RNA sequence: UGCCAGCCACCGCGGUCAUACGAUUAACCCAAAUUAAUAGAUCCACGGCGUAAAGAGUGUUUAAGAAAAAAAAUCACAAU
């Protein structure tokens, strides 16, 4: 017949060696294509053990300096008015106009935050935005 | 040599911590008010945490402030002391509906 | 060649950061009775109840103001492997995409 | 016979046979909302390597693993397709039921999304009739069921030997799949994205299949 | 045998096999190792794996 | 014959139709030996210790051992 258990290995493995002692004398098509092109790991059986002890996850959380400063944009004023769009494929709020004032005041040589700050927000002065400045 | 990977940066967005009615006051027994606010006008009794919101080392205060209060004579240990009945409502306690 | 982490980093979400308390605009593709099932666009769709102010407005295709609260509603809870998922956002609707 | 030999054994010769390269690209991905995961509370331990990273709690798949694997994954569907065998697209999900049954039938090709009777391939002969071919090809558009488990076509088909293509998300179980292509099957421009190019690498392949079947006939 | 972390020195074999022998002037013998540092290190292993050797012959 | 007379190394067999008893008949296996009884040879744990036999009511030390780097910080406050 077959093999049908789902465990003991890619069905790559359980396919070619069953072909191979003539139990099954039909090649299937998939068998033929997938000696064509193998996939990235051969898809065997895992058990999905939980982690204990130390054990923890390998993921890098996802940060910029850009967010160092996004942060004290929304630390003083909050979010923008021009609201926000995820339709928009290359948008850019009120924010962005903020990190990228704050860059071009910072290869300017400006190593104090008040001087940055301040003054990327009246280059945005400048521009009409409006910074509601909450408490 | 790409420059737009990610910074093993730590949290910008991290909030301050929320903090006890009480965080970085000060309890002594020789105030009654202040323990009173904590203590069932009615009953004398003491709320737990889930009532007052305080932290472990602000209630612990707290308490061990009533009880020397209380056996000293600062403060009466059957009721709230009716001066202290109209004070501000701190607990999240509706007796009456 | 555009390296995708390059996308990432100017990408609208992105410099949105915490979806906390955000002013979003979104766009509502279906409708039952009193629900709005509204796409902001971010991964999951909010949910809205239509307003007794300009009731009839709201619409297929009606684009909307909303106020985030959450990007996407989960928690874990008692004696549980993984957390359990609405398949949901929480926003709120402040008022009909202002024009 | 010889040239049946010859029809079979020439497209795999060359890896582009379709040219699906074309039909896109990460930034195609990029606005498909298919770089978006569930939170890092719901991931899946074998959804790591697949992962690019954490913003602010909530997980992103890595777009160019992606793009890489969904390569070989419309190549192989292209791939059966030529060959004239049968493709059945599950998926539990009720958003989207409606989108993938019409790319079935649109692609000529079978669809089951409903409740999944549980001898269906395990036990075909009592369930479809009293002898029956089965897929060749299953395609997951999720990898799960409405209460969150793994399908049950997942372990069926593995049991089977049938090759499986399938959108893992955050929370799915890759393990038991053939090719996976990590993604976002939750957003709905995504599982559009997903449908049209399933749909265009079958329609490719049968035509194609045409063609050089007009080509074998003018040969003679 | 299993326990013991490294018990294919507790093998005949092994005891057997490890190769010096003694003169008949050599009577007694002193090992004298210290515990910590890096440069006690090859002593430590010297006692752990030899001495087996020396004795048993 | 009928829980009787008996039988078995272990399980067990006999209460009216017993392939287990006594006696036939066929067979099987040893063979100038064959069975019974008693001792040996062999046979535990380099296994284990929550629920199965097994972590002593607690702490320290003597003997006797073992060892890379870190191995003293504080009550969220009810030791004696
Ligand atoms: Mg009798
Ligand atoms: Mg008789
Ligand atoms: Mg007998
Ligand atoms: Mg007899
Ligand atoms: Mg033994
Ligand atoms: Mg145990
Ligand atoms: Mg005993
Ligand atoms: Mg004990
Ligand atoms: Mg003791
Ligand atoms: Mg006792
Ligand atoms: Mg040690
Ligand atoms: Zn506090």
């Amino acid at each position: 017949a077959g093999s049908r258990l789902e465990t003991v290995g890619s069905i790559f493995s359980r396919t070619r060696d069953l072909i191979r002692a003539g139990v099954l004398k039909e090649k299937p098509l998939w068998l033929d294509i997938y000696n064509a092109f193998p996939p990235l790991r051969e898809p065997v059986f895992r058990r999905p053990r939980l982690r204990y002890g130390k054990a923890k996850a390998a993921v890098q959380d996802i940060f910029y300096h850009e967010d160092r400063i996004r942060a004290k944009f929304y630390s003083a004023y909050g979010s923008g008015p021009k609201a926000f769009d995820l339709f928009n494929p290359n948008f850019k709020s009120t924010c962005q106009r903020f990190v990228e004032k704050y860059i071009e005041l910072q290869r300017l040589g400006e190593t104090d935050e008040e001087k940055l700050f301040v003054e990327a927000g009246k280059a945005l002065l400048a521009e009409g935005v409006t910074l509601r400045r909450v408490g | 040599s790409n420059e737009d990977l990610p910074v093993p940066m730590e949290n910008p967005y991290k909030e301050p911590l929320k903090k006890c009615i009480l965080c970085e006051k000060h309890v002594d027994y020789k105030n009654v008010q202040l323990l009173s606010q904590f203590i069932s006008p009615f009953t004398g009794c003491i709320y737990g945490r889930h009532i007052t919101g305080l932290c472990g080392k602000k209630q612990k205060e707290i308490t061990k402030a009533i009880k020397r209060a209380q056996i000293l004579g600062f403060m009466p240990v059957t009721y709230k002391d009716p001066a202290y009945l109209k004070d501000p409502k701190v607990c999240n306690i509706k007796y009456r509906e | 060649v555009e390296s995708f982490a390059s996308m990432l980093r100017h990408s609208p979400l992105t410099q949105m950061g915490p979806a906390k308390n955000k002013l979003v605009i979104g766009q509502i593709f279906h409708i039952v009775e009193d629900d709005l099932y509204i796409d902001f666009g971010g991964k999951f769709h909010c949910v809205c109840k239509r307003p007794e102010v300009d009731g009839e407005k709201y619409q297929k295709g009606t684009r909307v103001r909303l106020r985030l609260l959450d990007l996407e509603l989960t928690s874990r809870f008692l004696g549980a492997t993984t957390d359990t998922t609405i398949l949901e956002a929480d926003a709120v609707l402040l008022g009909l995409q202002e024009s | 016979n010889d040239l049946r030999d010859r029809i079979l054994s020439e497209p795999l010769k060359h890896a582009d046979f379709f040219n699906l390269k074309e039909l896109f690209s990460v930034r195609s991905l990029f606005d498909a909302r298919v770089h978006l995961g569930h939170k890092a509370g719901c991931r899946h331990r074998f959804m790591e390597p697949y992962l690019f990273g954490s913003r602010l709690g909530q997980d992103i798949i890595d777009l160019e693993q992606t793009a890489a694997h969904l390569q070989l994954a419309l190549n192989f569907t292209a791939h059966v397709a030529y060959r004239e065998g049968i493709i059945l697209f599950v998926s539990r999900h009720r958003q989207f039921a409606h989108l993938i049954e019409t790319t079935a039938r649109d692609c000529g090709e079978y669809a089951h999304t409903r409740y999944f009777k549980g001898g269906l391939l395990t036990n075909a002969p009592l369930l479809l009739g009293p002898g029956v071919r089965l897929p060749d090809l299953i395609i997951f558009l999720h990898t799960l069921n409405n209460v969150f488990e793994p399908h049950v076509a997942v372990r069926d088909a593995a049991k089977m030997n049938i090759p499986t293509v399938g959108i893992v998300d955050t929370n799915c179980n890759p393990a038991l799949i053939t090719y996976p292509v990590p993604g976002n099957d939750d957003s709905p421009p995504a599982v559009r994205l997903f449908c049209r190019l399933f749909q265009v690498a079958i329609s490719r392949a049968k035509e194609k299949r045409r063609q050089v079947e007009a080509l074998y006939r003018l040969q003679g | 045998p299993m326990k013991g972390r490294f018990p294919i020195r507790r093998t005949l074999q092994y005891l057997g096999q490890g190769d010096v022998v003694f003169k008949d002037s050599v009577k007694v013998m002193t090992v004298n190792y210290n515990t910590h540092g890096e440069l006690g290190e090859g002593a430590r292993k010297f006692v752990f794996f030899n001495i087996p050797q020396i004795q048993y012959k």
